[PDB]
């Protein structure tokens, strides 16, 4: 059971967007093709 | 007098005689419902009132360029072809002047008059049929605009006329449009300013082969996206995009190199002139919005790249036309003027376009001007207009239909016939064996017969009625070279039908002869059986010599037995020598395709001239035109 | 999926929204039917549509049962009606 | 390994192996004189030293627009066709850049580089053959200009190379021409100012599809009259005309209305500005001379009127090219680039142009780009270049020749083959009966097979060698459906040759099988004779099952007996009921054309799908491409 | 002005001389255009050094101060063509041909002729020069981040366009029409042209009045601003060649106040 | 407000198994349909700080306040 490449990316983005702390981290680029959190 | 359904009736004409008696005789053979028209004015065409037919009946062109006086019958789908290229182009222009506002607004020059004789007036009259008022929605579109210009007496017919008399004082020819149900008195088409009532009902879309796709998408992209509705999700996306483009412009202004330049160029401008202005480098799309520069992109499946293939873009340009045709104009009659679509188009795409024009219902009304037979591969239920090679500009019109009997062979039949339309003299042969021999004989005798207008059309297993009726109506000379054949009915022994004779008789309009019985012994087989049939064929040919004489007048050449026997008469010693056989005719008939090739290979120039000059092969002389 | 609202939805749109420069003009519309996407499928790779999967069965009748059962529940989740909840003015759907 | 005469030899290839052993093996099968090249760099083409072959050997295009790396063999007459319209146009442009001074002087843009990648170097190399130096005058023209760029070792070959590297600093791509006998080191073509040595030897005449006749006559009329000798009598006439035109101008000035206008317009000018000038009205021709405005007039015999038609203007514009070709450039090699001549040209005129290009010697060297099969009706001794539909731009080249055996059927053979060239999959059938059935079956199953690239080419009485060799070399898929046939030898009794089997064997390269003898009783005739032959055909088909298996690999489908028997194996029960005859197969064979049409009419959709899905009719699946 | 262009401008010179270009249409006479230059102030003038470097050995130490650039053309009645041959050298009696490869010669490296015509479209003028203006400038890390950020923004714009129902409906419908036309595995997408090519493709200068939010593409506003672009390029576009401006009838459709402004630029 | 679902660790369990709400919009200057932000006014600098401080809390307590159980139609 190997997960898909695109599906693998989607869950990380969804969880990162879910429970990050604005005190310590921010998301600059939030796109389907790319994701950057600084 | 020519009927609407293709029926032709012959009547005797008398000098100083009213036409009422002829009209009464025609009605009795088949009065208020029918209308009689001669050359577009009320052979004589007939109008059968409430029938299933096109809105467009015919068009008359007078003193316009080439056309001294020309009347052409029309249909919903019309194809115009011929050697006279100026005649074809001017015919399309006459339609544009009548129906297209953009062409009409320029008026008529001195050159637009026939022979540059400005004294004569230009007349372009289009006759329409409104009998099927309730069945056809497009008829209702025309009636609503016309309003009171009609008369209840002539509720079935309608005329749209264009008149122009040159003004020598002003060096200008003014186009005045009139319409009405009565041809004698037509009122001017009402209008305000540049537009008139006719421009509301008729839309002319001129498709030229050299059309830029992005240009085509440019004008129509406005309608395609305002016509559709917009839900809440689309509005949110639309506002979101505007924010994204605004941020793009903001980010552009944040760059050091761009900020440096626009600061420097501002100082340069200020030094030039003491004006309180600033210069900014902003993206053009981000200022105008995404809508300004949106264009279609051909995306190959499985490929991420976007591509701006020329042939791919050429074909898809028609897809936009197909898409618009479904929903762009539901309130007007759309006429497509498609001129030379085959220009820079692959023959496979020409067949694709042919299927769209005739099989599909996308283009209900169109006028197609073509030079390529491939565009006519799918032709059906269309009107064929042929412009003769003469400079006088004669136009012959035929309403092309394929019957239900020919439906199974329609594809093969259309492919053969399409090439014959672009010819002056067409010789109808049976199979490839005749074609192989005639091609060799013509090669040695008249090698450029195809250049002069000759054409060898081969037809097999079908009556000549479909081909001859089309060719005769179009003014193309047709020559039929067939042979006397006996066909045995299935399930019945010893009885044969004069298939070869019946086909020629059917061309003359006579009924088929009855089947005859031939008594042969059971022992008589093979060559003995064949020669017995040949004896009966010779007897039958002699018996119906009067009919054979009629065929010769109609350019129908019926062989006494078959082509091989006629060939043997023309060249007996030569054929016997090269075939090295006791009976060359029997050997040649054993394997017709291979033996004819072997015979043709060993034929000499003298033998080919002997065949050409022989009496039996008079069809070759007729095809050549000598 | 077609679902309706008891109270028709009032909203405002711009028919000038596709272009930026010209001044925006507001027009009202009233939508009572809300559409949510529930099933999209393609026979092959086209756009973002999920490629349909081939039906597999250990036996012809077993394959028939798999096809039949898959169609039933897929069709059932589409035919069965859904309406919004007035207790939360449209935050969640409920059987009517 | 590909020979110069078309013979192909296959050799096994190893890894890390010199090509010398393969070259030695080929030489022994057929060394210093022969030259080996691969893709234009010294399947691998060979050189046959001194032949009567064309000067143009091949052209290599690298990184130029579409062409990533393309090597195309050439000849004196070259025809380029295919679906990829951009590839065809860019190929002609690559020739213009190499040889035409006017195109070359503009340099290369950024777009002219492959994928717009300016880092890559554009290369266009043309290879020429100088072996036939003593017999060819055009070879002497080339080597006279070349002078010392050749080497005695490579006296047979010559290269003309175009090189270009983009200059990112200047945003310009400079075209540098090199030439020489050795490809590794080429010297720059010497030149002064705008012209170079190459422009003295090569003349490129670009015949655009649409040209203005009077434009064409305008430039050439200067040369046409000055080159001819002028005797004393012509000199007297020339002086007399000048006197006549002078008198015309003098008489114009004698008119009252002319004198009145020019007198007052002088006063108006003088009032405008105090300048001592006078204004006169003179005819322009009378001032410049009669030579200034002399133009050709197509005068119909028996008619005193002079006319500037349109198609005749296009045809006569070619005769000017014909006239100039004979006697204008006797000191340079003239290459004609004729692009899409069929545009707005009647099909009869297309055949006329085809005869000029191939039958006549007017156009010694030309590159013809066409979309119409009619322009290839007379094709012979020409090189056919096909551009594949793929965007990658593959080019397949074949040297088209018609053997002396096919000379008698050349006209019929060329007409059929010309349409097949513009196709992807070609199914070779025997006659019209197969075409009638397959057209009906395909119409019900795959109605748009012609759109997708399918084509039904019928061949009869000839071996498939000519068609297959042309189609295979051009990259067109060829499928063959033939039947096992027994042909009786002329003058001999009871002996037959496996004509059906031999044709398929000839395609595989194997020799023809020997003729077999058949012993039948004299009484046995008709049906009994036919079934006896069918029994032997079945036995022969079983005996050579290994060869039949080979045929299936090469897409050759040989029927066990004939098409009718294969048809019976698929829809036999349907055939029995529609025919209502005891033996449907025998009845169908009695009158093949008429009975097949009758059967096709009564066929239903299910029967057509049964025929399509049957194993015997697997050629239909191959033609469709499923 | 044309005689100067034929001598120094590659684009004009490549067309050769017609029959009309000869005096009184007398092709028997040889067209000759000779430009004499002074190289005496070599040590101080940098543009003299630009010319000397290209010229190389065509000079003579005896005549190190004077230089000639000559254009000769004799009509070819056989070919109906007048070939332009450029020569140069310090001695006028004997001049060697200017060396060159292909279309360009050594003279085109040193001399740049900028032809200013009164009818010049500003956006056209900015079209070619915008490539140079931004590539020459140095790009730092912050600018590189903004480049990548903008590319992401334009990509999202194209993605959002595809999510519209009316856009999705049309491109699905027209795909079916195209597939019906011919059985090819092809899909049709409606994408913004700028977003495909990037913001750089369609960037143009917008003359913005101070204190005004609107962006405007006045005609005289453009004519003056077109000249400032020429001024801006003149400072830094060509530091490696001698730039000659051929300004023909600048006053055409120019207000007299702008004419004086242009006069100050030319001379002051 | 993201009321679609409770946040920690559900997307994973859903994979193993096999209406939008607008709460605050603002803009410094008139743009699209965004409401205009009110410029903070304070008699004294410390008075202003308290005024804007209390404005931030009640506004943002509204923003971060949890979802509604939604008895009837619940999650679906």
């Amino acid at each position: 059971c190997y997960l898909s490449q695109e599906e693998s990316y989607k869950i990380i983005r969804n969880h990162i967007k879910a429970n990050i702390n604005p005190k310590f981290a921010r998301i600059t680029s939030d796109y389907d093709f790319c994701l950057t959190v600084v | 007098v020519a009927g609407q359904d293709g029926s032709v009736v012959q009547f005797k004409i008398k000098r100083h005689t009213p036409l009422s008696k002829l009209m009464k005789a025609y009605c009795e053979r088949q009065m208020r419902q029918i209308r009689f028209r001669f050359d577009g004015q009320p052979t004589i065409d007939v109008f059968q009132q409430q029938t299933g037919g096109s809105k467009f009946s015919n068009i008359t062109i007078k003193n316009f360029r080439n056309f001294e006086k020309v009347n052409i019958n029309l249909d919903n789908k019309n194809v115009i072809f011929g050697m006279n290229d100026i005649g074809k182009t001017n015919f399309l222009y006459a339609l544009r002047f009548l129906l297209d506002k953009e062409i009409r607004k320029f008026g008529f020059n001195k050159s637009d008059y026939h022979k540059h004789d400005t004294s004569k007036k230009i007349e372009i009259i289009l006759t329409l049929d409104l009998s099927n008022y309730e069945k056809d929605e497009d008829t209702k579109k025309l009636i609503s605009v016309v309003k009171g210009a009609r008369t209840s007496a002539n509720a079935d017919v309608f005329y749209i006329a264009l008149e122009s008399k040159y003004d020598d004082k002003e060096l200008y020819g003014n186009i005045i449009l009139k319409w009405g149900s009565e041809l004698d008195n037509l009122i001017d088409i009402p209008g305000r300013g540049n537009i008139n009532a006719l421009d509301n009902v008729f839309k002319v879309i001129y498709i030229n082969p050299l059309v830029d796709l992005d240009k085509l998408f440019a004008q129509n992209k406005k309608y395609i996206f305002e016509e559709s509705q917009g839900n809440e999700s689309d509005e949110g996306i639309l506002n979101n995009i505007k924010s994204l483009t605004d941020q793009v412009n903001q980010q552009i202004g944040e760059m050091t190199i761009i900020k440096g330049f626009q600061q420097e160029i501002t100082s340069e401008y200020r030094s030039l002139k003491k004006e309180e202005v600033s210069i900014e480098l902003k993206s053009e799309m981000a200022i105008k919005g995404f809508f300004s520069d949106i264009i279609p992109y051909i995306k190959k499946d499985g490929d991420s790249n976007y591509y701006p293939g020329d042939g791919r873009r050429k074909m898809l340009s028609y897809s936009i036309y197909n898409y618009l045709a479904k929903k762009k104009y539901e309130d007007k009659i759309v006429i497509y003027l498609i001129e030379e679509p085959e220009i820079s188009l692959h023959r496979s795409m020409q067949i694709a376009l042919s299927k769209q024009l005739f099989e599909q219902s996308t283009y209900k009304y169109f006028f197609l001007s073509t030079h390529s037979p491939e565009l006519l591969y799918e032709m059906d239920n269309t009107r064929l207009i042929r412009v003769h090679s003469t400079e006088k500009v004669v136009c012959s019109s035929h309403m092309y239909n394929v019957e239900e009997a020919y439906g199974s062979v329609k594809k093969k039949l259309n492919k053969a016939l399409s090439s014959a339309l672009f010819a002056e003299r067409v010789l109808l042969i049976e199979g490839p064996s005749e074609k192989i021999l005639f091609e060799k004989v013509l090669d040695e005798v008249e090698p450029e017969y195809e250049l002069n207008g000759g054409f060898l059309l081969e037809v097999g297993g079908t009556y000549f009625n479909h081909y001859v009726c089309t060719l005769n109506d179009l003014g193309i000379t047709h020559i039929i070279k067939t042979d006397n054949d006996l066909k045995s009915k299935k399930g019945k022994k010893g009885v044969y039908e004069l298939l070869g004779l019946n086909r020629c008789l059917n061309l003359l309009g006579r009924e088929n002869l009855d089947e005859i019985t031939i008594d042969i012994p059971e022992d008589i087989k093979g060559k003995k059986k064949k020669e017995r049939l040949n004896e009966r064929k010779k007897e039958i040919f002699k018996q119906y010599k009067n009919e054979v004489g009629e065929f010769l007048g109609e350019r129908i050449y019926l062989s006494e037995i078959d082509l091989e026997n006629d060939l043997y008469s023309a060249i007996g010693e030569s054929m016997k020598r090269i075939f090295e056989n006791e009976d060359p005719v029997h050997y040649l008939q054993k394997s017709k395709l291979f033996n004819m090739v072997e015979l043709v290979n060993n034929l000499s120039t003298k033998d080919c001239f002997d065949v050409f000059e022989h009496e039996k092969f008079a069809c070759l002389k007729e095809l050549v035109g000598s | 999926k077609v679902l309706e609202l008891y109270k028709p939805h009032e909203y405002i749109v711009d028919l000038n929204a596709m272009y930026k420069r010209r001044k925006p003009k507001l027009e009202k519309r009233f939508q009572t039917k809300r559409e949510v996407e529930i099933y999209k499928v393609a026979p092959k790779a086209y756009q973002s549509y999920p490629i349909v999967e081939p039906f597999s069965g250990k036996d012809v009748e077993d394959l028939k049962s798999n096809i039949k059962k898959f169609l039933d529940d897929l069709m059932a989740k589409i035919n069965e009606p859904l309406v919004e909840c007035k207790c939360c003015k449209g935050r969640g759907v409920i059987l009517n």
